[PDB]
């Protein structure tokens, strides 16, 4: 409510 | 000191976060319990589920609430903070 | 130099079979850890039911939450994988 | 039941 995709990196 | 590279958090809810990581990373040598001791308590303080990932060489990918976000540096460790579940 | 071990795991047999296999295409096609991680979090979401999370990484510890019978951490050589099913 | 917490260490 609500859902969001993230990415991470060094 | 902490390079807040990606947030979703409320300003207060970073700062906690920053904080937290602070006394876990002065307190403790072992990643896993620098995690475990930011991640524990954000599930004490802002209810579970809470995921902490510390690191100095990791990529990732996940899903989070919304305003429940956070990955950060501090110093030469990455620190991913997190709420889903 | 793809070779497997799994330190820890919760998932069955059968679905910790594909988190390797989806690992190796994985590290095999991609350079960067976050598309690694991305491409094996995406395959997992959709064969198996949202909302997984993935971490590809050389240095870390976590401390995670998760479903029973949803967890695995391995090597896949000198890099570990964690993959696990929260929300 | 349901979910349990976990850590890892390179």
């Amino acid at each position: 409510v609500g859902m969001h995709s993230k990415g991470t990196q060094t | 000191k902490a390079v807040i590279k990606n947030a979703d958090m409320s300003e207060e809810m970073q700062q906690d976060s920053v904080e937290c990581a602070t006394q876990a990373l002065e307190k403790y040598n072992i990643e896993k319990d620098i995690a475990a001791h930011i991640k524990k308590e954000f599930d004490k303080k802002y209810n579970p589920t809470w995921h902490c990932i510390v690191g100095r060489n990791f990529g990732s990918y996940v899903t989070h609430e919304t305003k429940h976000f956070i990955y950060f540096y501090l110093g030469q460790v990455a620190i991913l903070l997190f709420k889903s579940g």
